[PDB]
RNA sequence: AUAUAUAUAUAUAUAUAUAUAUAUAUAUAU
RNA sequence: AUAUAUAUAUAUAUAUAUAUAUAUAUAUAU
RNA sequence: AUAUAUAUAUAUAUAUAUAUAUAUAUAUAUAU
RNA sequence: AAGC
C-alpha cells in the first residue's frame, strides 16, 4: 500500500488542505508567495518561517489525517499481511498502528529527487517543502539502512533456490492457512518452501492453539490471542512476508478459525 | 409514623439521649430491621405529611425514554461501539426504556433480569442480541455502584429522624434543624417511586442482590432511575445530618432531574459538574467588608515545611476579590444547558456575602455538597477507545541535526542545540550522577528491598507472560494443585525464580492485560499493570526520578487520606495577600512519549551512571556489551553496567509502544490488542516521574524561556522574583504555585493574567496542556482553601456509593461493617453535626447488625452485641445512668478508648451496677463489691468485647496442598529472594548468634526466612473463598458469642489500675472567631471546642513520623514497625546488645552497623510515640489533624498536683511507662466531651513496679 | 569528571592489594564497656555510635583519600561541607562535641594546605560567646563557617 | 577570597582557569571590527536613501 | 526624585528626565506650620481613646 | 415559619458563649 | 516608526554582506564542559555557558549597533536596563560576576 | 511556659511600632504576666516568670 | 463503481405550541 | 410597595414541519 | 413568676454622587 | 483479567 493511498480518502485529500495553510499567515496571499517566503533562493528553510509552516500544518494532521489514517489501517490489517510505507513515524504511531515498524533511510539525496520529477500538482517547490514538514514531523530515532529489509526479503528465497530448484515441487512445498468446518473452507495465511525432510518435521507442529474469526471471493479474518511467533516457521524454510486473503472455489458466515497444516500429503 | 415509633420506640428514646443505651434493646431494633419488607418501608414513607415548600415539578420526559437501538452500532472490527450525538465524549450510558428485554422472575413475577434467549443469540454472534445484551449489561453495572439496598438507609434514616430535634449539653439549647417534612428529597424519591410502580402492589423499582439486580416491569422504568435515586437518598441524608439550607438542597435536585430528563445522566452529570464551584467558591467576596485572615509564616528551611502560626489580621476593602470575573462563562454554562436559574439565584445569592466569617465558609461548603456523587461507568471499549487514542503535539520539536551517532538503542544529545530540552537533559544527568554514587545503592539490602518492592499479591498480566515465554520454547513450572491464584506477581516470581536474565529478556515485550477503577465526578480510569521482569527493568527511571523529587525541587508524598496532607500549605497560601496559581496538566500520561521526553530522559540516565557503576551486575541484571557510534566514523563496541542494560531493554520497549489486552466483558465478541504510545499508569515509576518533569519544566520556564518571551517588565520583575525552591509545589500533574505578598499589598492581578497566559503558552510547544485556575483560592490534591479557611468537599464522600468495576459478586456479610465505619469516619473527617451524626451512625449500626444463615437445617442468627461497635470506635450516648452526649468521637479505638470510657464514668457505674443486686463481697481494686464478672457476662459485653477482634473476613489459610509442591513454591520463593551469597550468609550469622543470645526471650523473631512464607499466605488469601470457610467464620463467631468470659486482655486490666485528676481547662490554642474548617462552628460545638483547645496540627504527619522509626524501609512483607517493637522488646526485658545485633542481622543489616544501631538503641532514650508502640498503642486516626504533640509534652503531667505521692514513684529503669502513661491521659482527656483540660496523675492501685512486672509478662508471653 | 574515576580505579586497585581490611565489631565492642548510670538524661555512648555508623563501605572513600596524594597538583581533597556543624554548634551540646571530634581527626589526612586553619576555626565557632580571640577584620569573623577558611 | 565570604569551595582554581580560557579565545571578531568593517560602512554608506 | 530617594536611604533609585518640560502643575508643598496645625487637630481627636 | 436564618443561628451560639 | 526600517535593513545588509561568521561553537569546545562538579551544585564554566546560551541564533544586536555609528546625530544605543545585575547585584554572587 | 496565650507572637512588632508615638499611647506589660500572688524564689515556676 | 427516485439519520436556519425564568400590563387584598 | 392570578415579548429545552448539505438502505439503467 | 431601672441584638422606612460597559455618529488600515 |  502506498502512503499516499491515505491521502485521497477524503474528496478534498490532504495535499489541498496542504496548500489552503496559507490563507492562516500574515503577509502572505498565494501558495506562491508563501514558497517565495519561506526559501531563501537556495531552495532552503528559513529555519523560523518554517516554525509557522509548522504550527499551521501540524494541527491539520493531527486533527483531520489522524483518524482517517486510523480507520484505514484497521480496515488494511482485515484483508491479511500487508507492506505499508509512510513518510514519518509519527503518522504510524499517532494511527495506533499495528505491526512491525520499521525506519529506513537512503543513500541518496532525497530532496533533489523531487523539483526533476516533473508533472508535479502544485509544483515541485511545494513538495520540498512539504518533504520539509514532514522531516520535521519525524520523531527522533535512527533509521537503518533500507537494504536491511530487503535483504531479508530476497537472500533467503535466493539462497534456497540453489538446493529446491531440481526437485519436485509437489514434496517441497508447503502451506499454512485458517481452517473452517462446514468442500472444505481453507484460506492460506503462509507459503512454506523447503526441503522434505523440513516439511515433514513442520507437519507435527501445534497449529490449532492458535485460532481467529474469519467473515465472508474476498474473505478477511482477524487474530484473537496471539500471533504466531517466528520460530514456529523454522530458521530453515525461507517463506512469503505478505499474504492477501482469498476463498477458493454462500452465505457470510462468521464462523470460527483455527489453522491446519495442509500442506500436503507428499 | 406510628408503625416507626411502634416498633423503635425504646431504641429511638435510647439514642436520642432520654434512656439509658443497653444491648437487649439494641438487639430487639436489629430484629426488627430485620424482619420489614420493602414495600413496608414505602408504606411507611407515605405517611410523611411533607409540606409546600418540599413541592417542585418533575418533567414527565424521565418516565417516557426511547429504545436502546439508536445509541449503538458496530465498527468494521466487529466490535460494539457506541454512536455520539453530543459529541467526542458521549461515549456513556444512554438514557433508554429496558422493560422489553426482562423476562420475569420465578416466584418473583413482578421482577426480571437480562433475557437469557438474548444471551444465547449474542453468543451466538447476532448483531441486535449483543447490542442489547451489552445495554443490559451495562446498565447492571451502573445500578451496582452502591454498598448495600438504598432502602436500608433510608429506613435508618426515618427511624433515626423520628426521635425529633437533640438538645445540646454545652449550648443548652435545642437545635433548628427542620425536620423531614422539608426535606424535598424524600418528596421527590416517593413520588418517583409510586409513579413507577402505579397500580402494581410492589413498590421497589429495582431489587439490588449480591448476584446483581432485578428490574420491576414496568414501560416508565428507565435505565436513568437508580442513579437518580441514589443521589436524591444521599442529598436527603445530607441535608438532615449537616443541616443544609432546603434552598440549595432544591437547586441540586433540579440539577439531577435535569440530568435524568437529558440523553445520558453520566455524560450530563460530568458536563455540568463545576456549576457550584463556578458560581460559589470561584466568585466569592467581589466586596469585602471585614473578618479575620491567620497569620502564618514560612520558615527556613522551606524544604522543610515549616510553618509556624502568628495570629488574625483584620481584613478590609484593600484585599477584595481581584481575580478576572467569569460571570460571562458561568452564564453560557448555565445557558447551554438549560440551567441560567440555577445560575442566576447561585450568583444572587453569592454576592450577599460582605464579611468573612463562619456564616459565609458555612454557605460556601453546604453549596459544594449539593455536587452529585455517583461513579460514572462506562463499558472499557470505549475508555479504552477515547483515552489511549490521543497523542502530544510537540507544537516545537527537538531539530533532527541534534543528534548523535546510536549507542544500541539510546542517541546522544548534543550541547548546541537551541532546543529548551537541554535544561532537561541537564537536570537528568546530573540527578543519574548524584544517585549512582551513593554507597547504599550497591548495599545486597537495598537491591534486595527494590527487587521485593514490586512483588505483591496483585495481579500481573501473567499469562500473556507465559505465552511470551513458550514463543522461545522455555517451560516454567507449573505448580499444580496449589490452593493459590496464578494470576498474581507473586506466583510470576515464583515461576521466574531461577531463570537467567538473558531467558527473561524477551518478556519486557509482552503484552498487558487490562485493568479499571471508577472515580467520582472524573471519567473511569484505565490501569497497565506490568508484568515481573518489565518492574524489574524500570528500576534506574524510579531510583532517579525520586532522587529529584527528595533532593532537587519540593515534592510531596503524601496520600489521599486527609489527615496526611500539608494543610500548612494549602492555609498560607490561600491567606492574603498571598495569592495561589492552580496549574494541571490534562491527559498528563498520555502527554510523555518518545518524541520529547523519553529520548531525552533515557540517555541522560544512560550516561550519567557509567561512571559511578562501570562493571557491575544490578538486581540480577548482569552487564553486556553494546555497539557504539556517537563518533563519526569510529563504530566501535562498549562495555555497559547492569544499570545500563536495563536502560537499553526500557528504551527497546519505549520506543515500541505498548500492546494493551482488552477483554470486554460487558460486551460479547469485543476483545482485540491495541497498540498505544501512552506511558503506563501502573509502573512504579508513574507519579515520582511525572513530579520530577513538572518540577523540571516549570523551572525551565521560570528561568530561560519565561524570561525571552516576554517584554512587560512588570512580569519580568514578578518572574526573576519567584523560584522553584521557593514558590513552587508540585506532585504528578497536580502543582500549585505561590505568589507571595508584597510590601505595597498585593501583586497586580493583570501581571498575574499576563504571565498565566505566558505559561499557557510556553506548555504547547512540547505538548502539555496546562490546565490553569486563578480566581482568588488555593487548590491541591483536591483540597479546597479560602482565605486560610479549609473547606471539605462532601460529594466526594458517596454516603450509599460504591467503586466496583468488575463483574464479581459483591463480598460476604461482615465485610460491609468496615465499610460503615469507613463511612462514620469518612463523616467526621468532613465535619458533619456531631449529634446527629452519631445518632444516624447508630442507627446504621442496628441495621446491619443481624445476619441469617444456614448451617443445615441448623437455622441461625449472627449478631453482634451494641459494645463491638464502641470498641470499634464509635461513641456511646447514656448508659449507666450517666449524663447524655458527654463522649466525644475523638474517642480512641481499641483497648485505649474503652479504658477512657471506663475511666470517666466508673463511679456512676459503680452505683448503677450495686443497686441493681448485682452485688459481691470480694473487694476489688476498680469496681468495689459490684459483681462485674457476671453482669458484663450477661450484659454481653465481655462478649461484644471479645468478637470484635475477630477477623471479619475469610481466612483461606490451612487449605489442603500436597507437602512437595508446596514445598517446592517455598524453595522457590526464597530462591528468588536471596540472590546475592552476601545477605544469606548475613542472615545465617544472624540465626545462629539469636540461637546462641535471644532464643527463648520473644517467640516471633522477624527474619528474611519468613518471608517465603508469608508472601505464599498472601496470595492464598488472595483466592476466592468458598462455603466451608463462611461456616467457619459463622461457628467461630457463634463459638465466641455463647462462651462466657472472667477478664478483659492483660493491657486493658493493666490500664484500669491507673486513675487521674482533672483541673483546669487549658489556655486558647487559636483566636475563638477565626475560620479554620467549614462547619466547625458555634453550631458544631465540641470539634470546635477541641480545636480551639488543642490547636491544628501545623506540621505535616510524614515528615513527623519519618523520624520515629530506626529503618526507613524494608523489604516488601515484613513491616518495620514489627520490628522496632522486637527491638524495643528485646531492650525492655533485659536482653544484652548481642541478642539485638541478632535480630538486626536477620533482616540483612551489615554486622559493623548492627553492632552500632544495637549499642545506640541499648543506651538511647526514644520519644514517646515511637516507645507507645511496644503495647500496640497507636495515635488514634481522628487526632492526625489536631497537636497531640504539644499536649503530650506540656499537658500530661505525671506528678500528682498536691506533691509526690507513694505509689506514682516510676522505678529508674522502667522510665518507659512515662511513654505509656501519656497515652492513658491523652485518652482521658480527649474522650470527654467539651474543651482540653489539664490532667495530673493521682494513682496506681498496685504501684509502679507491680504495672511493670505486668507488662513485661504480656510483653513475652505475646507471640504464642 | 575527568578525575575522579582514576581515583575511584586506584582505591579499587589499593583495596585489592592492601592486607588492611575493617574490623566489624571493635568500637562497638570497646565502647559497650564504659560505666554510666540509667539515670541520665544524655548517654555519650549513644551519641557517638549514633554519630560513627560503620557502614563498612567506608574504606572506598578512605582509599580515594590516599590516592588523592599523589595528584595535588590538580585534585585538592577537601573536606565536604555536610561534615561541619550546621549552625556551626556548640561546647556544650554533645552532638557538636562529637562532631568537632570527627572533623579533628579527619582533617589531617587531606591533601588541603589550608586543611589546619579549618581545623583550628571548627573548635573557634564552637567556642564563640563562651571564649573569644580577636580576628582580622569584621568579615571574617569568629562566627564564620569553618569552611569558608 | 576576600570579598566571597559563603563559598564553603574553594573556587579560585576554577574561576581562575575560566577567566584565562575567555581570555584567550581565538575571536576574530576584534580583528573584523578594526580593520574590515570601517571599509564596508564607508562603501554602504554613500549609497543609503539617508 | 531627590525626595524620593533621600526617603528611602538610598536602597531604591528613582531617575527624573532631562529636557525642555512643558510646565506640568503638580501642587504638593505647604509650610510646616500647616503640617503642625494638621497634627495637633489629629492628636486633638484622637485623644484619650485606645 | 421560623425560617430565620443561619447567620442569626451562628450569632446566637456565639451570644450563648460570651455570657459570663 | 520612522527609524526602524531603515536600522533593521541596514542591519541585514551588514549580515550578509560580511565575511565575518559568529559561531558559538567556538565558545563551546574552549570552555570544553558538559557540566562539572558532580555534586557540589556550583560550577563556573557551566554557569557561564547558561548566561551567554550559545545556542541562540539570533545577534541582530551586533549588526544594528555597528549600523548605529552611521545616525548618531537621532538615534542612541543603549544597553537594556534588563542586562544589569539584579537589585545591583554583589560581588559575593557568582551569577553577578558573569553580568 | 514560653508558649504564649493564643500563640500571638505579634506583641512585639506592636511594641516596636510603639516607639514612635510615646507622646499618645504608653506601651505597659499586662498584669496577666505577673505573678498571681506574688510568687516566690523558692518556686522555680516563679523564677522562670 | 457512476447517475436517478423513495425511506431513514445528522448539522444549520426559520416558524408554531408547551413548560420555566426575566421585563411590561390588568384585577383583588394590605 | 408586598402577596396571588392572567396575558404579551425575549432566552433555553422538547416536539412537529419546511428548506439546504452529507451519509445509509432498496430498485432501475450503464 | 410579677413590677421597675440600665444595655445589646433582629426586622421595617429614607437620600446623593461617581465610575464601568454597551449602542449611535465621524475617520484610518485590509477586503468588496 | 483485575496496577502502583
Amino acid at each position: 500500500v502506498d502512503s499516499d493511498e491515505v491521502g485521497e480518502q477524503m474528496e478534498p485529500t490532504f495535499e489541498q488542505a496542504v496548500m489552503e495553510i496559507y490563507k492562516g499567515i500574515a503577509g502572505v496571499d498565494s501558495l506562491d508567495d508563501l514558497i517565495k517566503w519561506v526559501l531563501n533562493s537556495d531552495l532552503i528553510p528559513h529555519d523560523d518561517r518554517l516554525g509557522q509552516l509548522f504550527q499551521a500544518f501540524l494541527p491539520l494532521a493531527k486533527d483531520l489525517l489522524a483518524p482517517m489514517a486510523r480507520k484505514f489501517y484497521d480496515n488494511s490489517m482485515s484483508e491479511g499481511r500487508l507492506l505499508t510505507f509512510a513518510h514519518a513515524d509519527s503518522e504510524l504511531l499517532n494511527a495506533n498502528y499495528f505491526g512491525h515498524l520499521l525506519r529506513l533511510k537512503i543513500p541518496y539525496i532525497t530532496e533533489v529527487n523531487l523539483m526533476i520529477r516533473k508533472n508535479r500538482e502544485g509544483g515541485e517547490l511545494f513538495q520540498l517543502v512539504l518533504s520539509y514538514l514532514y522531516k520535521m514531523y519525524a520523531t527522533s530515532a535512527q533509521p537503518k539502512w533500507f537494504g536491511s529489509l530487503l535483504r531479508l526479503l530476497i537472500c533467503p528465497w535466493l539462497h534456497m533456490e540453489k538446493l529446491i530448484g531440481e526437485a519436485d515441487p509437489a514434496s517441497t512445498s508447503a502451506e499454512i492457512g485458517w481452517h473452517i468446518p462446514r468442500e472444505d473452507g481453507f484460506i492460506p495465511y503462509v507459503s512454506i518452501r523447503a526441503p522434505r525432510l523440513v516439511i515433514e518435521e513442520l507437519m507435527e507442529k501445534n497449529w490449532g492453539q492458535y485460532h481467529a474469526q474469519v467473515i465472508v471471493v474476498s474473505a478477511k479474518a482477524v487474530i484473537k490471542g496471539n500471533h504466531l511467533p517466528v520460530k514456529l516457521v523454522s530458521r530453515f524454510a525461507c517463506f512469503t512476508l505478505t499474504a492477501k486473503y482469498e476463498m477458493r472455489l454462500g452465505r457470510g458466515a462468521a464462523y470460527s478459525a483455527r489453522l491446519a497444516f495442509r500442506s500436503d500429503l507428499a | 409514623s406510628s408503625m416507626i415509633l411502634t416498633q423503635f420506640g425504646p431504641f429511638i428514646e435510647s439514642i436520642s439521649g432520654i434512656t439509658d443505651q443497653s444491648n437487649d434493646v439494641f438487639e430487639d431494633a436489629a430484629k426488627a430491621f430485620s424482619m420489614f419488607t420493602r414495600s413496608d418501608v414505602y408504606k411507611a414513607l407515605d405517611e410523611i405529611p411533607f409540606s409546600d415548600d418540599a413541592m417542585l415539578p418533575i418533567p414527565p420526559t424521565i418516565y417516557t425514554k426511547p429504545s436502546h437501538d439508536s445509541y449503538y452500532y458496530i465498527d468494521a472490527l466487529n466490535r460494539v461501539r457506541r454512536k455520539t450525538y453530543q459529541g467526542p465524549d458521549d461515549v456513556y450510558v444512554p438514557n433508554c426504556s429496558i422493560v422489553e428485554l426482562l423476562e420475569p422472575h420465578e416466584t418473583l413475577t413482578s421482577y426480571g433480569r437480562l433475557s437469557e434467549a438474548i444471551e444465547n443469540r449474542a453468543k451466538d454472534g447476532d448483531s441486535q442480541a449483543r447490542i442489547a445484551t451489552t445495554y443490559g449489561r451495562i446498565a447492571e453495572s451502573q445500578a451496582r455502584q452502591i454498598k448495600a439496598p438504598l432502602e436500608k438507609f433510608v429506613l435508618a434514616l426515618l427511624v433515626a429522624e423520628a426521635g425529633g430535634s437533640l438538645y445540646d449539653p454545652v449550648l443548652q439549647k435545642y437545635d433548628e434543624i427542620p425536620d423531614l417534612s422539608h426535606n424535598c428529597p424524600l418528596w421527590c424519591f416517593r413520588e418517583i417511586c409510586r409513579h413507577i410502580s402505579g397500580p402494581l402492589p410492589d413498590r421497589a423499582p429495582y431489587l439490588y442482590l449480591s448476584a446483581g439486580v432485578f428490574w420491576l416491569m414496568s414501560p416508565r422504568m428507565t435505565s436513568a432511575i437508580p442513579p437518580l435515586l441514589s443521589d436524591l437518598v444521599n442529598l436527603a441524608i445530607l441535608q438532615q445530618t449537616a443541616g443544609l439550607d432546603p434552598s440549595l438542597v432544591k437547586l441540586g435536585v433540579q440539577i439531577c432531574l435535569h440530568a435524568a430528563a437529558s440523553s445520558s445522566y453520566a455524560w450530563f452529570i460530568l458536563k455540568t459538574k463545576s456549576i457550584f464551584p463556578q458560581n460559589t467558591l470561584h466568585s466569592m467576596y467581589e466586596s469585602l467588608e471585614g473578618g479575620y485572615c491567620p497569620n502564618l509564616e514560612w520558615l527556613e528551611p522551606r524544604s522543610d515545611y515549616k510553618f509556624m502560626y502568628m495570629g488574625v489580621m483584620p481584613l478590609s476593602a484593600k484585599y477584595a476579590r481581584s481575580a478576572p470575573s467569569n460571570d460571562k462563562k458561568a452564564r453560557e454554562l448555565g445557558e447551554k444547558y438549560g440551567l441560567s436559574s440555577v445560575v442566576g439565584e447561585l450568583r444572587k445569592r453569592t454576592k450577599t456575602y460582605v464579611k468573612h466569617d463562619f456564616a459565609s465558609v458555612r454557605y460556601i461548603r453546604d453549596a459544594m455538597a449539593c455536587t452529585s456523587g455517583i461513579f460514572l461507568v462506562r463499558t472499557p471499549t470505549e475508555t479504552v477507545l477515547q483515552e489511549y487514542t490521543q497523542s502530544p503535539e510537540i507544537k516545537v520539536p527537538i531539530p533532527q541535526k541534534d543528534w548523535t551517532g546510536p549507542i544500541g538503542e539510546i542517541r546522544i544529545l548534543k550541547d548546541t542545540t537551541s532546543s529548551i530540552a537541554r535544561y532537561l537533559y541537564r537536570t537528568w544527568y546530573l540527578a543519574a550522577a548524584r544517585m549512582a554514587a551513593q554507597p547504599r545503592t550497591w548495599d545486597p539490602l537495598f537491591q534486595a528491598i527494590m527487587r521485593s518492592q514490586y512483588v505483591t499479591a496483585r495481579g500481573g498480566s501473567g499469562a500473556a507472560l507465559r505465552e511470551s515465554l513458550y514463543a522461545i520454547n522455555v517451560s516454567l513450572p507449573d505448580f499444580k494443585g496449589l490452593p493459590v491464584k496464578a494470576a498474581t506477581k507473586i506466583f510470576q516470581a515464583a515461576q521466574l525464580a531461577n531463570l537467567p536474565f538473558s531467558h527473561t529478556s524477551v518478556a519486557i515485550l509482552a503484552d498487558t492485560s487490562m485493568g479499571l477503577r471508577n472515580q467520582v465526578q472524573r471519567r473511569p480510569r484505565s490501569i497497565m499493570p506490568l508484568n515481573v521482569p518489565q518492574q524489574q527493568v524500570s528500576a534506574p527511571h524510579t531510583l532517579t526520578a525520586d532522587y529529584i523529587n527528595y533532593h532537587m525541587n519540593l515534592s510531596t508524598t503524601s496520600g489521599s487520606a486527609v489527615i496526611e496532607k500539608v494543610i500548612p500549605l494549602g492555609v498560607y497560601a490561600s491567606s492574603p495577600p498571598n495569592q495561589s496559581i492552580n496549574i494541571d496538566i490534562s491527559a498528563c500520561d498520555a502527554s510523555i512519549t518518545w518524541d520529547f521526553f523519553l529520548s531525552v530522559i533515557m540517555a541522560a540516565i544512560h550516561e550519567g551512571v557509567a561512571s559511578s557503576s562501570i562493571g557491575k551486575p544490578f538486581m540480577g541484571v548482569p552487564a553486556s556489551i553494546v555497539n557504539d557510534e556517537s563518533v563519526v566514523g569510529v563504530r566501535a563496541a562498549r562495555p555497559i553496567s547492569g544499570m545500563q542494560n536495563m536502560i537499553q531493554h526500557l528504551s527497546k520497549l519505549y520506543k515500541r509502544g505498548f500492546s494493551y489486552r482488552v477483554n470486554d466483558s460487558f460486551s460479547p465478541g469485543n476483545d482485540f490488542t491495541h497498540m498505544t504510545t501512552t506511558f503506563p499508569s501502573g509502573s512504579t515509576a508513574t507519579s515520582t516521574e511525572h513530579t520530577a518533569n513538572n518540577s523540571t519544566m516549570m523551572e525551565t520556564f521560570l528561568t530561560v524561556w519565561g524570561p525571552e518571551h516576554t517584554d512587560d517588565p512588570d512580569v519580568l520583575r514578578l518572574m526573576k522574583s519567584l523560584t522553584i525552591q521557593r514558590n513552587y509545589v508540585c506532585q504528578g500533574d497536580d502543582g500549585l504555585m505561590i505568589i507571595d505578598g508584597t510590601t505595597a499589598g498585593k501583586v497586580n492581578s493583570e501581571t498575574i493574567q499576563k504571565m498565566l497566559e505566558l505559561i499557557s503558552k510556553y506548555g504547547e510547544e512540547f505538548g502539555w496542556k496546562y490546565d490553569i485556575a486563578y480566581d482568588g483560592t488555593a487548590e491541591y490534591l483536591k483540597l479546597y482553601f479560602i482565605f486560610g479557611c479549609r473547606i471539605p468537599n462532601l460529594s466526594r464522600h458517596p454516603i450509599v456509593g460504591k467503586e466496583r468495576a468488575n463483574s464479581s459478586a459483591e463480598e460476604p456479610w461482615p465485610a460491609i461493617l468496615d465499610q460503615i465505619m469507613g463511612v462514620f469516619f469518612n463523616g467526621v473527617h468532613d465535619g458533619l453535626q456531631w449529634q446527629r451524626w452519631i445518632r444516624y451512625s447508630w442507627a446504621l449500626c442496628c441495621a446491619f447488625s443481624r445476619q441469617r444463615t444456614m448451617i443445615g437445617e441448623s437455622v441461625g442468627y449472627l449478631q453482634y452485641p451494641m459494645w463491638s461497635f464502641v470498641y470499634w470506635g464509635l461513641p456511646l450516648v447514656k448508659a449507666f445512668g450517666s449524663d447524655p452526649w458527654i463522649f466525644s468521637w475523638y474517642m480512641p479505638t481499641g483497648d485505649l478508648g474503652m479504658y477512657s470510657w471506663i475511666s470517666l464514668i466508673r463511679p456512676l457505674m459503680t452505683r448503677w451496677m450495686v443497686a441493681n443486686g448485682y452485688v459481691t463481697d470480694r473487694c476489688s481494686p476498680v469496681f468495689g463489691n459490684a459483681d462485674y464478672r457476671r453482669c458484663f457476662n450477661e450484659l454481653k459485653l465481655y462478649q461484644g468485647y471479645y468478637m470484635a477482634q475477630l477477623p471479619r473476613n475469610p481466612k483461606k489459610s490451612g487449605r489442603a496442598a500436597p507437602r512437595e509442591v508446596r514445598e517446592q513454591f517455598t524453595q522457590a520463593l526464597s530462591d528468588y529472594l536471596m540472590q546475592n551469597p552476601e545477605l544469606k550468609s548475613r542472615v545465617l550469622r544472624g540465626r545462629s548468634e539469636w540461637e546462641k543470645y535471644g532464643a527463648g526471650i520473644i517467640h516471633n523473631p522477624p527474619s528474611l526466612f519468613d518471608v517465603p512464607h508469608k508472601w505464599y499466605q498472601g496470595a492464598q488469601e488472595a483466592a476466592i473463598a468458598t462455603r466451608e470457610e463462611l461456616a467457619e467464620m459463622d461457628e467461630t463467631l457463634m463459638r465466641a458469642r455463647r462462651h462466657s468470659y472472667s477478664s478483659f486482655s492483660k493491657l486493658l486490666e493493666a490500664y484500669l489500675l491507673v486513675k487521674w485528676r482533672m483541673c483546669e481547662a487549658r489556655e486558647p490554642s487559636v483566636d475563638l472567631r477565626l475560620p479554620l474548617c467549614a462547619g466547625i462552628d458555634p453550631l458544631n460545638s465540641d470539634p470546635f471546642l477541641k480545636m480551639v483547645s488543642v490547636g491544628p496540627m501545623l506540621q505535616s504527619t510524614r515528615k513527623y513520623f519519618a523520624q520515629t522509626l530506626f529503618m526507613a524501609k524494608t523489604v516488601s512483607g515484613l513491616d518495620v514497625n514489627a520490628i522496632d517493637s522486637a527491638l524495643l522488646r528485646l531492650r525492655t526485658l533485659g536482653a544484652d546488645k548481642k541478642a539485638l545485633t541478632a535480630q538486626l542481622l536477620m533482616v540483612g543489616l551489615q554486622e559493623s552497623e548492627a553492632d552500632a544501631l544495637a549499642g545506640k538503641i541499648m543506651l538511647q532514650d526514644v520519644n514517646t510515640v515511637q516507645l507507645a508502640r511496644v503495647v500496640n498503642l497507636a495515635v488514634p486516626d481522628t487526632w492526625m489533624s489536631l497537636d497531640f504533640d504539644s499536649m503530650f509534652k506540656h499537658h500530661v503531667k505525671l506528678l500528682p498536683k498536691d506533691g509526690r505521692h507513694l505509689n506514682t514513684d516510676i522505678p529508674p529503669r522502667m522510665g518507659w511507662l512515662r511513654a505509656i502513661l501519656r497515652f492513658l491521659g491523652a485518652g482521658m482527656v480527649m474522650t470527654a466531651t467539651g474543651v482540653a483540660v489539664d490532667i495530673y496523675l493521682e494513682d496506681i492501685h498496685g504501684g509502679g513496679r507491680s504495672l511493670g512486672q505486668r507488662f513485661m509478662t504480656w510483653m513475652r508471653q505475646e507471640g504464642r | 569528571t575527568v578525575i575522579q574515576p582514576v581515583l575511584q580505579d586506584i582505591s579499587v586497585l589499593l583495596q585489592r592489594i592492601s592486607p588492611l581490611q575493617i574490623d566489624p565489631t571493635i568500637i562497638s565492642n570497646t565502647m559497650s564497656t564504659v560505666s554510666e548510670s540509667t539515670t541520665q538524661t544524655l548517654s555519650p555512648a549513644s551519641s557517638i555510635l549514633g554519630k560513627l555508623r560503620p557502614s563498612n563501605s567506608d574504606f572506598s572513600s578512605f582509599r580515594v583519600a590516599l590516592a588523592g596524594w599523589l595528584y595535588n597538583g590538580v585534585v585538592t581533597t577537601v573536606i565536604d561541607d555536610s561534615s561541619y556543624p550546621k549552625d556551626g554548634g556548640s561546647v556544650t551540646s554533645l552532638e557538636n562535641l562529637w562532631d568537632f571530634f570527627i572533623l579533628a581527626l579527619a582533617l589531617p589526612l587531606t591533601t588541603d594546605p589550608c586543611a589546619p586553619v579549618k581545623a583550628f576555626m571548627t573548635l573557634a565557632n564552637m567556642m564563640v560567646g563562651f571564649e573569644t580571640i580577636p580576628m582580622d577584620n569584621q568579615i571574617y569573623t569568629q562566627s564564620r563557617r569553618a569552611s569558608a577558611f | 577570597q576576600r570579598y566571597q565570604p559563603g563559598w564553603t569551595q574553594s573556587l579560585v582554581s576554577s574561576m581562575r582557569g575560566t577567566l584565562d580560557k575567555l581570555k584567550l579565545i581565538k575571536s576574530m571578531t576584534p580583528m573584523y571590527l578594526q580593520q574590515l568593517a570601517p571599509v564596508e560602512l564607508a562603501v554602504i554608506a554613500p549609497m543609503l536613501p539617508f | 526624585e531627590w525626595a524620593l530617594t533621600e526617603c528611602a536611604q538610598g536602597y531604591v533609585t528613582v531617575t527624573s528626565p532631562y529636557a525642555p518640560s512643558v510646565n506640568r502643575l503638580m501642587p504638593y508643598r505647604i509650610s510646616n506650620a500647616e503640617r503642625q496645625i494638621s497634627q495637633i487637630i489629629r492628636i486633638m481627636n484622637i485623644g484619650n481613646n485606645a | 415559619l421560623t425560617s430565620s436564618d443561619i447567620q442569626r443561628h451562628i450569632t446566637e451560639f456565639i451570644s450563648s458563649w460570651q455570657n459570663h
